[PDB]
């Protein structure tokens, strides 16, 4: 305080999950990948684990670069 | 001081020119003495109790040096207001208490 | 009444402003006994609290093999119980001698610091730390009882110089004797004022106490601390308490209050040499005084306090209405005939009396009439309750 | 069966903490304050606990303080009246009209 | 090693007691609301203005372990729990001082900072510390009973106007206990102090404690009442100390006024509980001489002393200078036995047939108490009668049974 005065003076119902995904086992009932995209799962989605995509194009694969261990 | 004593409370000027000359002449070592603390006393004798008649003479001692300005500028400035009780002035004086040095910055 | 308004709202913002600086500064508890905070050296307190171990009073009682390197003390700790400990290395040997108090530390209980014999809180509180308001120009009519008084206990204190070249040895003791209102008290009341060195009041019926041989505990612990004094004044109002002659009445009667007056009576002069203590007593009742007590060496000088003659009477009545708004030509020299054996407190309550008529008739000057009045009311008809006439039987 | 069976173990624990001494109330005071007489170890100025109010703390009361902070920690019963226990000394016949004849 | 000399005068504590602490602002005048009062209102309000904008500041700048609430929070611990109470034999030095526990056991100990060392006397009861005994506090003393037993909590329900016929009494009485504290004024200007001692005396029921009690109704300053009998004691100095006692609880509540009740009681009374005997009385007497005028300085303190054999009292005792003024209370004349009549039946309902002419001269040596005493009597014969109204025949053997028999 200065001198005294003397008298004078919107959270989303959805998100993304990039590959590989951090998925709850509790998520994997709610988890389903988008219709549009070119990779269906061959396994329902909702098992979990390691699952193969059906590819429906033959464009360029765009994959995952490997990360090295720290 | 004893010119201050001749002439205190007169505002004569020929005492404030020499002891004004006095205080820029002496050098940053030489005012550290604290015989130096004098000079500003003739200089505030001259004015006691004239009240606003310093903003001339407070705007001659902005030229001295440091911390023996602060030093001159306080006491010159209270013995201007002596015996006046103007609350405003006291106002200045606690702000000048209030921040405190961790001595040679807080003679004055 | 244009700025009632406003006071009251500068008043209260006053008060809030105290309030509040109350709260940060702090002004409360006081029941607890604390300080304000601006004498709080909180820090110092803690380094206190460990760096300084508190001390058990105890008695020191003998010392063994004092002569060798291995000197062993003897302690009694009060109620705890006795030990034999060893010196403390920061205190000197020759500091602690037998039969005074110590203190010792709560571990190996030796000794850290000689203390001061112990004095009891009553007698204490005897010794006058604030001088009354009175001096020698309040006492009128003792022109040679003063300096009688004076160069007894006055000027050897002051001017000590004067009797040690001489080789003289002034008398240390004064008795102060006449009827009630003669102005004993009064006059030892200007003695304290005056006095520099320490003055103790002693009440003879302070001394008189429950069981048997604690009166004359009190008299040795009085004459102990005014010994720890470089000179000393003691005070023994009404004597006649405690000083009355010695008599056996088959039972013991007085037994008890006769050795308290035994024991003023060695200290006072006895085998040991008394110190540098003038002692001064006052006692309208001097013919009840044992022999013992009225003789030179005890009470040295007999000052007696006579009723005043008329210059005294003059001289009274000139001090007590000094202060009192009296007329043009008060005849004071006639007001003292008027009352021919008065003593200065019926003095006194004339001068009183005369400016409450002047009050009564609601009159801002007392004249001669309203004194003459006075005179009347206090000399004469209160002259059925004088105690003149039977206590100069006494004097 | 289980509860009192651990109540029984932990009994024996609890029966080793030093007992409560048994005080007087002088008079209460500020800051959650009492001036207490332990029965041999004379007068104390002592906290209270949480759950005691200060308001019932009243003088003359007999009050149970801690081993070591002497902390006012229950309200014991009430001693006898000075009055009643005078009253017991002099034992004087209680009487009603009935017993009065004449 | 030398010993430790103390700063402080003397072993005293501060004789000012309950003051304003620093709430003691200056006192502005005048009291009329004007703009000079206005000017100094705010002039003291300037200066608080600045003291708040201070001490805030340094506070702000204070270090967390130097704060107000921080520091009183240090000081609890300094001082720790329990607190124990002790009794103070000795000021040593300034921070240094001799203390007893309750178990006679004296401890060489050291007053810390936070301590009010102007409390500090000899035989005050200290606050220490359980474990170091430091002394930490004193003990707002509380409240002696021996305190309550002389005080006048409520004032009493007499007044002036309840008294019929001492005009001149009341008048003498009040110049000397009353108007010096109402209008103090008076005496200033005319230069002379108060008449210091009163003593009122007469036969039995002429109005000694009435008049006491009237002076107890109408008096802003503690009116502490001891009748003369209890001056005797069971035991030897104990009278003297008793006596030393009621004028230092007339010296704290000052301004006071003590009622000596029945003064002559003390030495016309012999009680073999009294271990000595009238030589113990005289000692007692002797004490009773200082503190009415004596050695030690009276504060604003007026004593008033009845008795109804005042020529049994010791005329020093009396003489002036401690008791100035020697009221006399007589019987009543015919003028003021009427008016006592008067006061003591109003509240009464009477009947017609009664008569107060008749009533007067029941005894030529009627006192006040005769005259109350009729009437409650009287009152006493109705009720008995279950009646509210007080016939001639009530009043006829109310006089056969207080004045007779
Ligand atoms: N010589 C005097 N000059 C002036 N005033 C006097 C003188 N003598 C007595 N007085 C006044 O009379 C009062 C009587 O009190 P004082 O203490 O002098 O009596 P005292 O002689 O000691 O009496 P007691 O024998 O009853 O103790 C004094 O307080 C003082 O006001
Ligand atoms: N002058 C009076 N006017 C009115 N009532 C009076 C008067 N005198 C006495 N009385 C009544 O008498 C009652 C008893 O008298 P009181 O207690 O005043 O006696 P006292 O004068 O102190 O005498 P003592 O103590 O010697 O018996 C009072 O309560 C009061 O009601
Ligand atoms: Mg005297
Ligand atoms: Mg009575």
């Amino acid at each position: 305080v200065s001198t005294a005065v003397l008298s004078i003076t919107p959270e989303p119902n959805f998100q993304l999950l990039d590959n590989p995904a951090r998925v709850m086992p509790a998520q994997l009932k709610v988890l389903t990948m988008p219709e549009t995209c070119r990779y269906q799962p061959f396994k329902p989605l909702s098992i979990g684990g390691i699952i193969i995509l059906k590819d429906t194009s033959e464009d360029i694969e765009e994959l995952v670069e490997p990360v090295a261990a720290h | 001081l004893a010119c201050g004593m001749i002439a205190v409370g007169s505002c004569n000027g020929d005492v404030t020119s020499t002891i004004l000359q006095t205080i820029m002449e002496k050098s940053e070592t030489e005012l550290k003495d604290t015989y130096a603390r004098w000079l500003p006393l003739g200089l505030g004798l001259n004015h006691l109790g004239k009240g606003e008649a310093i903003e001339a003479i407070l705007a001659a001692l902005e030229v001295v040096s440091e911390p023996f300005r602060s030093f001159a500028n306080t006491l010159v400035d209270v013995c201007a207001y002596a015996g006046s009780g103007n609350v405003l002035k006291v106002q200045q004086l606690l702000h000048i208490c209030s921040e405190h040095f961790d001595a040679d910055m807080g003679a004055h | 009444s244009t700025y009632s308004r406003q006071i009251k709202q500068v008043e209260d913002d006053i008060q809030q402003l105290l309030k509040k600086i109350n709260e940060l500064t702090g002004i409360k508890e006081s029941d607890t006994g604390l300080a304000p905070p601006a004498l709080w050296d909180l820090a110092a307190d803690k380094q206190t609290l460990q760096s300084e171990q508190p001390l058990q009073v105890a008695r020191c009682t003998k010392i063994i093999n004092a002569d060798s390197e291995d000197p062993k003390y003897i302690i009694n700790v009060k109620q705890f119980a006795k030990f034999v400990v060893d010196l403390s290395d920061q205190v000197a040997p020759t500091d602690i001698e037998e039969g005074m108090r110590v203190g010792v530390d709560r571990n190996k209980y030796q000794i850290h610091i000689p203390l001061p014999p112990k004095i009891d809180p009553t007698v204490t509180m005897m010794q006058v730390e604030e001088k009354p308001d009175v001096t020698y120009s309040d006492v009128g009519g003792c022109k040679e009882q003063i300096e009688k008084l004076r160069e007894v206990v006055e000027t050897p204190l002051l001017h000590p110089e004067r009797f040690v070249n001489l080789g003289i040895e002034p008398p240390k003791g004064v008795l102060l004797f006449g009827p009630p209102g003669t102005g004993k008290t009064l006059c030892a009341r200007a003695v304290a004022n005056r006095t520099d060195a320490c003055f103790i009041r002693v009440i003879g019926s302070e001394l008189v106490q429950k069981y048997v041989g604690e009166g004359a505990r009190m008299v040795r612990e009085l004459f102990e601390m005014a010994r720890t004094k470089k000179a000393c004044l003691i005070f023994f109002d009404e004597i006649d308490a405690i000083g009355g002659a010695r008599f056996d009445d088959g039972a013991g009667g007085d037994n008890e209050v006769q050795r308290t007056m035994l024991e003023l009576i060695n200290q006072l002069d006895g085998f040991d040499p008394r110190g540098n203590i003038k002692v001064l007593m006052a006692t309208n009742r001097p013919d009840t005084l044992d022999p013992a007590l009225m003789r030179p060496g005890r009470l040295d000088r007999k000052i007696e306090f006579s009723l005043p003659d008329l210059e005294g009477r003059t001289h009274i009545f000139k001090i007590h209405a000094r202060s009192m708004s009296v007329e043009r030509d008060i005849r004071f020299e006639l007001l003292a005939r008027l009352c021919p054996n008065s003593t200065g407190a019926e003095i006194r309550s004339v001068c009183t009396e005369a400016g409450m008529f002047a009050i009564r008739a609601r009159r801002k000057i007392a004249t001669e009439k309203d004194f003459l009045e006075a005179v009347n009311k206090v000399i004469k008809s209160y002259a059925k309750f004088s105690a003149t006439p039977r206590y100069m039987t006494y004097n | 069966l289980n509860a009192k069976v651990r109540l029984l173990r932990e009994e024996l624990q609890l029966l080793q903490e030093q007992g409560s001494y048994v005080g007087e109330v002088v008079r209460a005071m500020d800051k959650k304050k009492v001036l207490v007489k332990v029965h041999p170890e004379g007068k104390f100025v002592v906290d209270v606990d949480k759950n005691i109010d200060i308001n019932d703390v009243t003088p003359n009361c007999r009050v149970a303080l801690r081993n070591d902070s002497y902390t006012l920690h229950k309200i014991l019963p009430n001693k006898v009246d000075p009055l009643v226990s005078l009253m017991m000394v002099e034992k004087v016949p209680d009487s009603t009209y009935e017993m009065i004849g004449g | 090693y030398e010993p430790p000399v103390p700063t402080r005068v003397g072993k005293k504590k501060k004789k000012t007691k309950g003051p304003d602490a620093a709430s003691k602002l200056p006192l502005v005048t005048p009291h009329t609301q004007c703009r000079l009062k206005l000017l100094k209102l705010e002039r003291i309000k300037d200066y608080l203005l600045m003291e708040e904008e201070f001490i805030r500041n340094q506070e702000q700048m204070k270090p967390l372990e130097e704060k107000q609430e921080e520091e009183r929070s240090k000081v609890d611990d300094l001082r720790g729990t329990p607190m124990s109470v002790g009794t103070l034999e000795e000021i040593i030095d300034d921070n240094h001082a001799i203390v007893s526990t309750s178990v006679g056991s004296e401890h060489y100990v050291s007053i810390l900072s936070f301590v009010d060392k102007d409390l500090l006397e000899p035989g005050c009861s200290v606050l220490l510390n359980h474990k170091v005994h430091a002394v930490i506090g004193v003990l707002m003393d509380d409240t002696d009973p021996l305190v309550t037993v002389m005080k006048v909590e409520k004032a009493p329900q007499e007044t002036y106007a309840d008294i019929g016929g001492l005009d001149n009494q009341i008048q003498e009485i009040k110049e000397s206990v009353e108007l010096p504290l109402t209008h103090p004024e008076y005496y200033e200007e005319m230069g002379i102090k108060p008449p210091k001692g009163v003593i009122l005396y007469g036969p039995p029921g002429t109005g000694k404690t009435l008049l006491a009690k009237a002076v107890a109704n109408q008096t802003s300053a503690t009116f502490l009442r001891v009748v003369g009998s209890e001056l005797i004691q069971k035991y030897l100095g104990d009278g003297p100390k008793l006596v030393r006692e009621l004028f230092r609880v007339a010296e704290e509540h000052a301004p006071s006024i003590v009622f000596i009740d029945e003064i002559d009681a003390i030495g016309t009374k012999r009680y073999d509980s009294n271990s000595g005997g009238e030589r113990e009385i005289q000692r007692t007497m002797l004490e009773l001489l200082n503190q009415l005028d004596g050695f030690d300085s009276r504060g604003d303190v007026k004593v008033i002393m009845a008795t109804n054999r005042i020529e049994t009292l010791d005329p020093a005792l009396i003489r002036p200078g401690r008791i100035d003024r020697k009221i006399e209370f007589p019987l009543p004349d015919e003028k003021t036995k009427k008016r006592i009549f008067q006061i003591h039946t109003s509240r009464m309902t009477l009947a017609d047939d009664v008569t107060l002419d008749d009533l007067i001269m029941a005894k030529d040596d009627l006192s006040g108490a005769d005259i109350k005493a009729i009437c409650t009597e009287a009152g006493l014969m109705a009720l008995r009668e279950r009646r509210m109204k007080v016939t001639n025949e009530d009043f006829k053997k109310s006089k056969e049974n207080v004045l007779y028999k």
